């Protein structure tokens, strides 16, 4: 029905179900800051959003690449 | 450097059978000794064996 | 056919635990019931409770 | 009813039944990690888990196929 | 039960090695955060970090290294 | 409970060893700031706050430099 | 007593032959964990790890290199 | 009884170069931080601050090229 | 003197080509160590061992290349 | 079938071991007892004891 996912499409979609809003706050704290570049209450709030989003994007990745690896060992063996 | 050691061992195996049946006894033990300085906590041994 | 399964259990479990160290002239170390090293500022011990 | 299990089965029920929780545990810290990505006590404990998840899996595997290439290799000699 | 590994044994030395360094340094961030200006709490906090960091470095390093001890052994069964 | 490592060991080492410069400078700030203008007091007090500034950066120089030699010896193990 | 083989044989000359290093790697970890930053003790743990994974190393392809000059031969009895 | 390899070899090959150094900066740290302010004492130190820093350095760079050659001949025998 | 292969002929065309090398490398570091700190000193060490690395693995991609053209050729004798 | 095990041993050790080396005025080092010398500038020498 929803389209088809397998266990690394889970695996992934579960980090954006972690970070509820993320998503959304990156892209508002960069439009208020680009707003007025010289306040430091608004630098002070996008360095650590962007902060956190690089440090989510990276872990995510790294993960979904062991998993094919686990996999790929044991599918490598049927013959 | 000046050393000396002694050392002495006795043995005895004890076995029942009858007459023309072929019989056979079989043993070994192992032996520990504690090393020092106890906090590095081992152990040595030796297996003595006889047939 | 009939099948029956029943199971009645009590437990309870009650008490303390104690362990701790003392160092004395920064020269003799003192320890109750530790399997480990000590830092050596001394003077503390811990009760375990469960009830 | 119940399953029948061969010999090849037993041998990889004793490394199910060997790591009792691991396979659990798992999803549990994935589930708190991926909730706060940016928490390095939960970012190491994560890493141990992962690492003898992979282990566990790669050694069940390579075994179970040593032993049916010996089955294999007495059967040929019927003929 | 707590079931643990030959990894986890190695991660767990470090844990109780640092008896108290996770709450410590918590605390000195505690009370530095309330008056940043006071260089006796800056001097402080500075160590704590430090060991901090150089605590969970070495700790994630020594666990890499003994997967690949095993990684390597496990693929000669073959 | 009160664990200290290797840096802490170094920055307590500089700690103890100025034995009481710490409330030498807070007496004598007390002293000059209740009657300003003194020529006696503003010449000790310069001396004072003066070496309290070497020890403080003293100390921490010098930890920032172990700080990063054991980072790179780290490095290493991978 | 118990039976041991050839590829036992083989393998046990290494353990034999580096006599210490199991307990070594072990306490140059405990000594390590305890102070996480000390320059010795990061230097001497590096040498000693390093070793430790060039003898688990060296041993296991030996031993398969063995097994497959054994299985080569048998396949000519048939 | 102590055990050591060709990596050991290598590392102590630096200890026994650099006779003493190890105490004279213990020591040098010692007299430095009971006056920081004397310019004799911070020009002492800060000599042998770099000769350790870049021994320390040296050491642990070249024990990782070695183990870096061994790991890829071992590598040849499967 | 002692029965020596073809695959041997082969290692040991590479010993006796680099004649002084595996010498040469060892009196480097005698030196570098008694004074760590000398760039002239350094400077000629980074060259040798350089050297040295490539020469060993030259020789062990070598060795194995012919290892597997024989073992290539003794499949088909059946 | 009764099956019976008995054992007992005693074990002591006692006294001190002596060795070292001292660097003497930059002129000779001098060493006792070290299978290869560890040559330590300055000097100490040990005595290690066991009871």
């Amino acid at each position: 029905a929803t389209p088809w996912s397998g266990y690394l499409d889970d695996v992934s979609a579960k980090f954006d179900t972690g970070v509820d809003n993320l998503q959304t706050q990156v892209t508002e704290a960069l439009d208020k800051l680009a707003a007025k570049p010289s306040d430091p209450a608004l630098l002070a709030a996008y360095q650590s959003k962007l902060s956190e989003y690089n440090l989510y994007r990276n872990a995510q990745s790294n993960t979904v690449k062991v998993f094919k690896d686990i996999d790929a060992a044991i599918i490598q063996n049927f013959r | 450097l000046e050393e000396k050691k002694q050392a002495t061992v006795v043995s005895r195996p004890v076995l029942l059978t009858q007459e023309n049946v072929p019989a056979i006894f079989d043993n070994n033990r192992t032996f520990y000794t504690k090393l020092i300085g106890e906090r590095n906590v081992a152990l040595e041994h030796v297996t003595y064996g006889t047939m | 056919l009939w099948i029956v399964d029943l199971n009645k259990s009590d437990l309870e479990r009650l008490g303390t635990s104690w362990s701790g160290s003392i160092t004395i002239g920064d020269k003799l170390g003192v320890s109750l019931n530790q399997s480990s090293i000590s830092t050596l500022d001394g003077s503390r011990f811990i009760a375990a409770v469960n009830a």
